[PDB]
């Protein structure tokens, strides 16, 4: 039987989200100088004359 | 090459010229003593009239 004073039922979410996919898309990311760029340790590749 | 020592290995912007090593490294007398003159020959700056 359909009692209509014991169905009803509130449903609660939220009011507002924005919903983004790609994250990567908002830094800007940048090289330093090819001569100067160091390896594991602290000196540079491709170093020796 | 020519006393059988292997070549060195000289890195970009040393604060030692090549020959400046290669006086230490050497053990000759006749070829350190061309090699000495070479890294102290310099301009005696002196006021003349």
């Amino acid at each position: 039987q359909f009692d209509f004073r014991a169905s009803m039922h509130m449903l609660t979410s939220n009011l507002t989200f924005t919903v983004y996919s790609d994250l990567l898309a908002f830094v800007s990311a940048d090289t330093v100088e090819p001569i100067n760029a160091v390896a594991f340790d602290n000196m540079r590749i491709m170093n020796e004359l | 090459p020519a006393f059988g020592m292997q070549r060195m290995h000289y890195r970009n912007g040393d604060p030692q010229t090549p020959f400046q090593i290669a006086e230490q490294q050497i053990q000759n007398f006749q070829v350190a003593n061309w090699l000495h003159f070479v890294n102290n020959n310099q301009f005696r700056q002196v006021v003349i009239d």
